[PDB]
């Protein structure tokens, strides 16, 4: 069974080693520690007993960004990552945010899929935003609009 | 994933 909740203090350790296993180029500890707190609609995924993804976002108005998904290799590719992400749009609903935002590697062919199947758009591009094992990536700049629901 | 340079 698979249970998405809030994010909180005792389970950072285990999502800052998600953080480090399905990322090749991470958050630094400090930046990732840091985004926690106010404005923070952090989010995790625990299937069974372990964690497998979690998901960090910002509202500020009634705009967010998603500055950060994560699905543990092991866990990927099982359909979590869009059930983590379908959970935080309907969370962002009742909750008044109408776009919600992300940046991506141009090349992750994977999460573009993803993001497009669930209603992303293309806003704009970022030229030489990421770096790479040799040299820099763009970012593409998403946009999500969020339909508001009757309550 | 944001970038950030901290
Ligand atoms: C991308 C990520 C967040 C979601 O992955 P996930 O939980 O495996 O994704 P799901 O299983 O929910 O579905 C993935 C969707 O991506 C698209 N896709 C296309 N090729 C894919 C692939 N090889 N692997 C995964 N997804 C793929 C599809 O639309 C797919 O849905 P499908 O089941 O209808 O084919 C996860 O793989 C991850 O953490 N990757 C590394 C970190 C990362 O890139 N994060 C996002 C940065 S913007």
């Amino acid at each position: 069974m698979n249970t998405i909740s809030i994010l909180s203090t005792t389970d950072l350790p285990a999502a800052w080693q998600i953080e480090q296993r399905a990322h090749a180029f991470p958050w630094s500890e400090k930046t990732f520690f840091g985004n926690q707190g106010e404005r923070y609609l952090n989010l995790k995924l625990t299937a069974d007993d372990r964690m497998a993804a979690f998901a960090i976002t910002q509202v500020v108005l009634d705009e967010a960004t998603l500055f950060n998904i994560a699905v543990d290799p092991d866990f990927q590719r099982r359909g979590l990552g869009r059930m983590l992400l379908e959970h935080l749009i309907d969370e962002l609903e009742t909750r008044g945010v109408v776009t919600l935002w992300l940046e991506v590697r141009a090349s992750n062919a994977a999460a573009i899929a993803l993001y497009e199947s669930l209603g992303f758009n293309e806003a704009t591009i970022r030229r030489n935003y990421y770096p790479t094992a040799q040299g820099h990536e763009d970012a593409i700049i998403m946009a999500l609009p969020i339909s508001m629901k009757l309550h | 994933a944001r970038y950030f340079r901290r």
